[PDB]
């Protein structure tokens, strides 16, 4: 049937096109998985890590990228291509800074980082940048947030967040976790975070595998936890 | 290494009435601590049975009086912690606390003739909420059937 | 066949072909050979007439009063090279005053060699450079590639049937540090006589050999000056 | 395969081949070690001598990037000429722009998205090249870091990169560098490279090793192991 | 205009007068003359307004884009560098009388120097401004190595209290501004 | 085919990839806007695809000026182009003329902007299809633009997926003379046509102009409005 635009990026016969929907399935070759969840005023990213080599290292494998003080986000996909997405990132929340004297919303951040993924789909000769990105931060009369980006340029805000290779599987178990009306009191919320990733991959992970960021209303900078309370936090969910 | 906690269990039995049954429950977490290694070969499985065969043989000294309630609560204790106990993602369902409950369902086949009606159906109702998760697959599948038909 | 068509393809083996296709343009060349010794660089080529009565096209060119260069493959990257080998050359006498060391000018060679074997729009240079000079720690003797890698060297022959001249080489590089001019010369050139079918001899009118020295200027000698260097040598064993 | 001409194209499933290809031009080159102790980093390389005419130390793949910032580059020695070229660029306008020495973390990744940008554009090709960057300080200590040719780069105890990548990180690992001086570190090297293949079925190499950490005050210069040849005398025993 | 910076053991001391005048008219009678760029590192700017204004916002853009890619605090040197890169190379445009302080984790306190010309040093005490030709013989008899921080504190109110004696470009109030490893404490001295 | 490409031509007819972006306009979300009397009701469909998705975050209905909205049924993603493309041209007019900008004058020139796109080959065209209002000089307006470049001036229309029935709906439902009360009324009545199962007070998402200027309906009267009102 597809023949007709499966090299480059022009249209379908009626469909749509390949080339951006191909980098949908250019995620799933990082084999991993990423849960974000907003309960209530606080809100948490959960993300496996994944060490395959002694002689390898341990502090430079954190995916938890601290853009700005008060803005974190959490990467999948491919990891080069993640990396110069971070870059543009850590430049544009500057600019507003400096262009407009105050601090970025988490909001307009993920319109800016999309429009420049949008440019790569509308004009072609530049390969659009197989990863994908989630975002958390504190907005003053809004409550915490938690966005995600797309390569195809799309964006939506939304309360639980999967991505990496287990969407499907661990979407399914969170619109059966918030449809009751559970208050979410900063450990309703890391425990929900934890036995959600810890079902659908099937791994209950042991204390040294995972990494955690947070953030909440009463102290607004981004926080990667200790080693020793990830350990606290897991020896409080299995009691 | 796991005889240690095996002499100390020698300890712990002639101490159930010599010392209080609380400080069997405090010598209790360091063979969890021992359960908590649980690596390879040392302190796994087969020696991880003789504590978990030692510490319900002390569960059945304290609670062969009408004071049921400590064997009780060691269970839901234990059962739901043995998930950060021994080996994550479903440990083994093998041999860890399998036999540890299949002598109890034979003490209640012993007690029903002695106990009454009322403590031994808190001890059914207790273990009915392990038996629904797990260990009653196979070889003793009737773990769950010679107690629900005690219920009958 | 379909991997084969331009610089950016890689393959499924890891090998570009057009890297390895220019290298074949080295071997359509004559042959040429160039030693030193602990004092005396010395390089001698081989001239290739086109007709039976027109001049010889040349081989060896000088570059700078230390520098003289050797050439074996396509004559338009030949040129190409010379004039970018010579602005580099009187830069560093204008703004340094002085003579550049040799090692360091062929490293902007393959720095310059480096964008047209990556960058689509422009072929690899057919070309096979040999190198003789003086920087303040003696003489040296270069060879490139068209793919973009320079080897220092003590004694170097590339170009058609070069294998030959190769084998006479790596046996007398043990005499090569002490001999003096008179038969350093008629060292280098008994290694060109292989690389001749074995009927015809190396004449007056068809070689050229370049001499620079530690007190000495990079001087060519051709065609006239050439018989008092053929002066004193045996025949083939036939 | 077909849609892996371009490296701005998309397989079906999701890869792109020009990257796969390129990693596995630098599997066919010799194999470069990298080892860090607890004050220092200790590079080696195998390189073998190509036919005789070599005039033993030419075109060496120990470079010198900086004040105390070498590579261990190891594929397309001509690619990792160009390549090294813009690390020494790329330190001077940090010394031009702030004052002080790059910092080994800043440094790596601001060649990673060099080597990234092209793996972009149908125009260029990704590079054939893979190397190690070593440096010691005194505020950061000894750092140990690994660039592939699409540009993923952290940092490691121990690597190697070549043929023997996997046969020769088997033989890293059991040794205890958590706690050994980097003089001690110099004649371990010199025998992980003379087990696996040296001369075996190829004809000949010469061993090179580099070196930076506290004993040379933060340089980063070769070995002086042509002083009392050490290394061969003590990795050659060895042999039952 | 006048503009004080003093180390000692932990820290630094700052300290500057206000009156931004025009011709012989107060335009402003009180004035933020030090501006804060990081958390530790301060300046204090002299010269023309809306020059120093446009710089200082520069240079925050820039140190404050450079740290969290090093994930690491700046140094107070580096700081010190980056008005030297802009101030030598827009020189015949700019009048700045720059002076960086600030703490810094690997060497302690420090106090840089850039002139109107564009070069940089380091210095125990640094004075700038119109009115620091006035002090320039007390702060010398009177500066002592080896103050506390209540002393440095003492030694710039004195000190710049002469200099805001009545000097047309400088008086109003006193404002200071001590930094050392815990915190900054700024306060504001009249009377 | 020949197509493949936009700057060549057919041997017998009309540039086929201009034809194959109309396909995706098609297979976009479904959408309505109504010409009354006194206002023009544009009204859209927005459901999400699970029970996390927050409504309240990506709006469809955007203002340009404080008298001109716009809608559009395609992709999104290239929705967000040529709006914030609209709004900057909008200003340019305001700038020189001090005046603010009518109606006709946008369509005019973002139908260049979509034009512009359609040239060279080395880019695609868009996939989106755009419903511009305003009331301005009394008379409201209701247009259409297409990646072709192309432009009208609709009294009532439909586009998205099912816009063959709403078609004949409103071919059979739209009369000259309502207010804007009974124009909502027929938007909705025409949404309920093609929708999925739910329409709650966050399905829908209803903006309208007035002489008093554009507005976009709060979920707070969109659900009394909804409450039986059929």
């Amino acid at each position: 049937s597809a023949g007709f635009d499966r090299h480059i990026t022009i249209f379908s016969p009626e469909g749509r096109l390949y080339q951006v929907e191909y980098a949908f399935k250019a995620i799933n070759q990082g084999g991993l998985t990423s849960v974000a969840v907003r309960g209530k005023d606080c809100a948490v990213i959960v993300t496996q890590k994944k060490v395959p080599d002694k002689l390898l290292d341990s502090s430079t494998v954190t995916h938890l990228f601290k853009i700005t003080e008060n803005i974190g986000c959490v990467m999948t996909g491919m990891t080069a291509d993640s990396r110069s997405q971070v870059q543009r990132a850590r430049y544009e929340a500057a600019n507003w800074k400096y262009k407009y004297g105050y601090e970025i919303p988490v909001d307009m951040l993920c319109k800016r980082i999309a429009d420049i993924s949008q440019v790569y789909t509308q004009n072609a000769e530049m390969r659009p940048l197989g990863c994908c990105m989630i975002l958390i931060g504190i907005d003053e009369e809004q409550g915490p947030q938690v966005y995600k980006c797309d390569p195809a340029g799309y964006y939506c805000g939304f309360k639980a967040t999967a991505a990496g290779v287990k969407q499907t599987e661990s979407t399914s178990f969170l619109e059966k976790k918030v449809k009751k009306k559970f208050d979410w009191t900063f450990e309703q919320t890391v425990e929900t975070a934890i036995t959600c990733l810890s079902t659908v991959l099937s791994i209950d992970f042991k204390p040294s595998e995972i990494e955690v960021g947070v953030v909440t209303v009463e102290n607004p900078k981004f926080r990667i936890l200790t080693e020793a309370e990830i350990d606290a936090h897991l020896v409080a969910l299995a009691e | 290494m796991a005889d240690g906690g095996s002499e100390r269990a020698d300890g712990r039995i002639v101490k159930m009435e010599v010392d209080y049954s609380a400080t069997v429950d405090q010598r209790l977490p360091e063979c969890a601590k021992l359960a908590k290694e649980g690596r390879l070969q040392e302190v796994i499985e087969t020696l991880l049975s003789l504590e978990k065969q030692t510490r319900t043989a002390s569960d059945m000294v304290s609670t062969s009086r009408i004071l049921v309630a400590v064997v009780k609560m060691c269970y839901e204790a234990k059962e739901w912690d043995l998930l950060n106990e021994n080996i994550m993602l479903l440990s083994k369902r093998r041999s860890q606390l399998k036999q540890a409950v299949a002598k109890m369902v034979q003490q209640c086949c012993t007690y029903v003739e002695e106990i009454t009606d009322l403590p031994i159906k808190l001890r059914l109702i207790d273990t009915l909420r392990m038996v629904t998760e797990g260990k009653i697959y196979v070889e003793i599948e009737r773990a769950r059937l010679t107690k629900t038909l005690a219920t009958i | 066949n379909q991997y084969d068509n331009d610089v950016t393809v890689w393959s499924p083996q890891g090998r570009i072909h057009q890297i390895e296709y220019a290298m074949e343009a080295v071997k359509q060349g004559s042959a040429t050979v160039g030693l030193k010794s602990k004092t005396h660089a010395v390089l001698v080529a081989l001239k290739r007439a086109q007709s039976e009565l027109a001049a010889h096209q040349k081989k060896i060119l000088h570059v700078d009063n230390h520098i003289g260069i050797s050439i074996a493959g396509l004559t338009a990257d030949a040129r190409l090279l010379c004039n970018f080998m010579r602005q580099e050359c009187l830069d560093s006498r204008f703004v340094f005053d002085r003579p550049l060391p040799v090692s360091r000018l062929v490293s902007l060679i393959g720095s310059k060699t480096q964008i047209p074997t990556q960058r689509y729009g422009r072929r690899p240079y057919g070309v096979g450079l040999l190198i003789a000079g003086y920087d303040d720690m003696g003489p040296h003797i270069f060879q490139t590639c068209p793919s973009a890698n320079y080897f220092d060297c003590r004694a170097m022959s590339i170009g058609a049937r070069s294998q030959s001249a190769r084998t006479y080489l790596e046996r007398h590089m043990s005499e090569f540090m002490e001999c003096n001019l008179n038969e350093l010369v008629k060292h280098g050139l008994r290694a060109l006589r292989e690389t001749l079918p074995a009927e015809q001899d190396l004449t007056t009118k068809n070689v050229s050999i370049g001499i620079v020295g530690k007190d000495l200027e990079f001087t060519i000698y051709d065609d006239d000056d050439v018989s008092p260097f053929l002066e004193g040598l045996e025949e083939r064993p036939q | 395969t077909g849609y892996d001409l371009s490296a701005s194209t998309f397989s079906p499933d999701g890869r792109v081949f020009q990257v796969e290809y390129a990693m596995k031009a630098v599997e066919n080159s010799s194999t470069a070690i990298g080892i860090r102790c607890k004050d220092g980093v200790v590079f080696g390389v195998e390189k073998l001598v190509l036919s005789k005419l070599y005039e033993e130390g030419s075109n060496k793949r120990l470079f010198n990037v900086d004040r105390h910032v070498g590579m261990a580059v190891a594929g397309l020695l001509a690619d990792a000429r160009s390549l090294a070229d813009i690390a020494r660029e790329e330190a001077s306008n940090f010394r031009s722009n702030f004052g002080y020495n790059i910092p080994l973390k800043h440094l790596a990744d601001r060649v990673a998205m060099y080597v990234h940008a092209y793996t972009l554009y149908s125009a260029v090709r990704p590079f054939g090249c893979s190397f190690m960057l070593g440096s010691y300080s005194v505020n950061d200590g000894a750092q140990l870091y690994m660039i592939d040719p699409s540009g993923v780069s952290y940092g490691y105890w121990g690597c190697a990169i070549g043929k023997a990548r996997q046969a020769a990180k088997t033989e890293i690992e059991k040794l205890q560098m958590k706690e050994m001086t980097c003089r001690d570190i110099v004649k371990e090297v010199a025998k992980i490279i003379y087990i696996v293949h040296d001369e075996v079925k190829d004809k000949a190499f010469e061993l090179e090793l580099s070196w930076v950490g506290e004993l040379t005050n933060g340089r980063h210069e070769i070995v002086p192991k042509d002083i009392r040849e050490e290394a061969e005398k003590y990795a050659k025993e060895s042999l039952k | 205009t006048t503009i004080m910076a003093v180390q000692f053991d932990g820290g630094v001391v700052l300290g500057a007068d206000s009156r931004t005048t025009t011709g012989s008219y107060i335009a402003n009678r009180v004035t933020d003359k030090l501006t804060p760029i990081h958390d530790r590192i301060f300046c204090c700017r002299s010269g023309s307004a809306a020059d120093t204004q446009a710089v200082a916002d520069a240079v925050t853009y820039q140190l404050g884009f450079h740290s969290i890619e090093l994930n690491e605090p700046p140094l107070v040197h580096t700081a010190a560098s980056l008005f030297k890169e802009m101030c030598y190379r827009y020189r015949e445009d700019l009048m700045a009388g720059i002076i960086i302080a600030g703490w810094d984790p690997q060497e302690g306190g420090q106090v840089y120097s850039v002139p109107m010309g564009g070069m940089m040093v380091r210095q125990s005490f640094a004075i700038g401004g119109s009115g620091s030709s006035y002090i320039y013989g007390y702060v010398d008899a009177t500066y002592r190595e080896g103050m506390t921080k209540e002393e440095c504190l003492q030694f710039t109110a004195n000190a710049l209290a002469l200099a805001m004696e009545r000097d047309g470009s400088s008086g109003g109030v006193i404002r200071l501004a001590a930094i050392a490893e815990s915190g900054v404490e700024r306060q504001v001295l009249l009377g | 085919g020949y197509s493949f490409s936009l700057t060549t031509f057919s041997p017998s007819g009309k540039l086929v990839q201009i034809e194959y972006a109309l396909a995706a306009v098609a297979g976009g979300a479904p959408s309505v806007g109504i010409k009354a009397a006194n206002g023009v009701v544009l009204a859209t469909e927005k459901k999400q695809k699970s029970i996390l998705y927050d409504e309240r975050s990506v709006h469809k209905v955007e203002p340009i000026t404080k008298h001109i909205g716009l809608v559009y049924s395609g992709m999104g993603p290239d929705y967000r182009v040529l709006v914030h493309r609209a709004r900057k041209l909008a200003q340019q007019y305001y700038l020189v003329y001090q005046e603010p900008i009518p109606t006709a004058q946008l369509v005019q020139r973002v139908a260049s902007v979509m034009q512009e796109y359609t040239q060279s080959g080395g880019v695609r065209p868009f996939g989106v299809s755009l419903l511009i209002c305003g009331w301005n000089e009394g008379r409201p307006y209701l247009f259409q633009s297409d990646p072709s470049g192309a432009y009208f001036a609709w009294k009532a229309t439909a586009m998205g997926k099912n816009y063959v029935n709403g078609k004949t709906f409103l071919e059979k439902r739209y009369n000259e003379d309502l207010e804007l009360e009974d124009a909502i009324h027929t938007a909705i009545l025409t949404l309920k046509e093609s929708f999925e199962g739910q329409m709650t007070e966050d399905n829908i998402e209803v903006g309208i102009c007035n002489e008093a200027g554009f507005r976009r309906l709060t979920p707070t009267e969109v659900k009394d409005y909804l409450a039986a009102i059929a």
